[PDB]
């Protein structure tokens, strides 16, 4: 029972994660890189410093990683190996996070009511800061679940451990790595 | 239409998680506690005003000093919790989460939350502290925290009953209004 509800749960936020990623991305920056609308001047060519590598996190995910999770749905004793197979990946979150306060100022200082137009346009209940959360949330999740994970997998379950070990290393180093 | 940002803070033992699929689904969530809330908004009316209501959690940052912060910029109001048979998590309201949360967002009122009000009677709780030569957490020691912190509200509560649920809420609310 347990380790089925956290496996689903697993599954569902991770694709609760790609689709609010790919709405920030066909929303607050396509708005910029469009050319559709004029872009303040003090955020202008800066969607680099807003998003940071957002788009590589989306593409890591929606490429590789749902698939890959997804085939250890009737394995959930198995997927910290899924952490381990893709360990370098979660690097990018290193990236994220170190770029995030930078990301917020601009947003503060430059870009008055720009994004706050586009969400009320799109009808988005999610503002642009709320979409770059995200990654920082997710980052941190993984480690929750598979401390779920080892509470109800027998002892065959060192293909949770290691897993943890590097959601656990890759949180610690953005968080080393911040100014 | 006002739109209103409330971050809760507090230790892995306050069930921040818990606490906000509680709120938001009106159940205690019974069979299963998520690990998951995803940032949420709903409209709210409260007294006669509508208003919508954005909720983060932060659960799963405890041990990250240097990521909790990028959550609490442009913040209306902040739940600071513990839970009421944690004495650790009660001091830790003075240690960790008032400091940063003060540094950070100086002029942000702060809601004082007691989570597990439903454990302070509970005899198998109460004699697990009392092997620990501890207490739960009494009303007035959340009255002295809160005096302080600044905390415009001390308020205590149980996402297993719903005791007290909807008023945490409906007073971070009025913190902002
Ligand atoms: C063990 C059952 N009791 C609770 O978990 N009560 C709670 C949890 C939170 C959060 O607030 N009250």
């Amino acid at each position: 029972r347990k380790k089925e509800f956290i496996m689903a749960e697993l599954l569902q936020t991770e694709k609760a994660y790609v689709r609010d990623l790919h709405e920030c991305l066909e929303t607050y920056l396509w708005e910029m890189t469009s050319g559709v609308e004029e872009i303040p001047p003090g955020i202008l060519n800066k969607e680099h410093i807003i998003f940071g590598n957002i788009q590589e996190i989306y593409d890591f995910h929606n490429n590789i990683f749902l698939k890959e999770l997804e085939k250890y749905e009737q394995l959930p004793e198995d997927v910290g190996h899924c952490f381990v197979t893709w360990a370098d990946k979660f690097q990018m979150y290193v990236t994220y996070c170190k770029n995030k306060p930078d990301s917020n100022q601009l947003i503060l200082e430059h870009a008055g009511t720009f994004f706050d137009e586009i969400q009320q346009r799109h009808g988005l209940a999610n503002s642009i800061s709320s979409y770059l959360i995200k990654p920082v949330q997710r980052v941190t999740k993984y480690q929750l679940l598979l401390k779920e994970l080892l509470t109800c997998c027998e002892e065959g379950k060192g293909e949770l451990k290691d897993g943890l070990e590097v959601m656990l290393s890759v949180p610690k180093k953005a968080n080393d790595a911040m100014h | 239409m006002q739109a209103i940002k409330c971050v809760v803070v507090g230790d892995g033992a306050v069930g921040k998680t818990c606490l906000l699929i509680s709120y938001t689904t009106n159940a205690f969530p019974g069979e299963y506690i998520p690990t998951v809330f995803d940032n949420y908004s709903a409209n709210v009316m409260v007294d006669g005003k509508p208003v919508n209501l954005g909720l983060w959690d932060t659960a799963g940052q405890e041990d990250y000093d240097r990521l909790r912060p990028l959550s609490y910029p442009q913040t209306d109001v902040f739940l600071i919790c513990f839970s009421l048979v944690s004495p650790a998590s009660f001091e830790n309201v003075r240690a960790k989460w008032y400091p940063e949360v003060r540094h950070h967002c100086p002029n942000t009122p702060i809601i004082l939350v007691g989570t597990k009000l439903d454990l302070r009677d509970d005899k198998d709780t109460i004699e697990k502290l009392k092997e620990k030569k501890l207490t739960p957490i009494t009303y007035p020691q959340g009255l002295a925290m809160a005096k302080e912190i600044g905390a415009v509200k001390y308020l205590e509560c149980s996402a297993l009953t719903q005791r007290g649920l909807k008023t945490v809420f409906d007073e971070a609310i009025r913190a902002v209004l």
